């Protein structure tokens, strides 16, 4: 990815490279489960 | 006692109520994925990203 190359050879061999990586990742997850349950009872929703 | 028990018998000998339960599952999944790899490579002057 990120590279800058400079090369001389005849007078001197000088190779100068700058290697840079910039990475940006944004992840948004919105999951909403709805369960209908009787009063004072256990109920479950499972997805997976 | 016979008659009273008979009346209870008449009430009790009632068909239990069956119900047909139809539950429908609806799943919709929509997926859009785009990826871009951009490459600028030159070996002539050694510039390659």
């Amino acid at each position: 990815s990120g590279i800058g190359i400079g090369f001389i050879t005849d007078n001197i061999i000088l190779d100068l490279q700058l290697s840079a990586m910039e990475k940006t990742g944004n992840g948004e997850i919105v999951s909403q489960p709805k369960v209908v349950t009787s009063d004072k009872e256990t109920a479950k929703i499972l997805k997976g | 006692r016979l008659d009273e028990l008979r009346r209870i018998v008449s009430q009790l000998d009632i068909p239990v109520r069956q119900v047909m339960i139809e539950a429908r599952i609806v799943e919709a999944n929509v997926g859009y994925d785009k990826s871009l790899g951009v490459r600028w490579g030159g070996a002539y002057h050694k510039g390659n990203w």
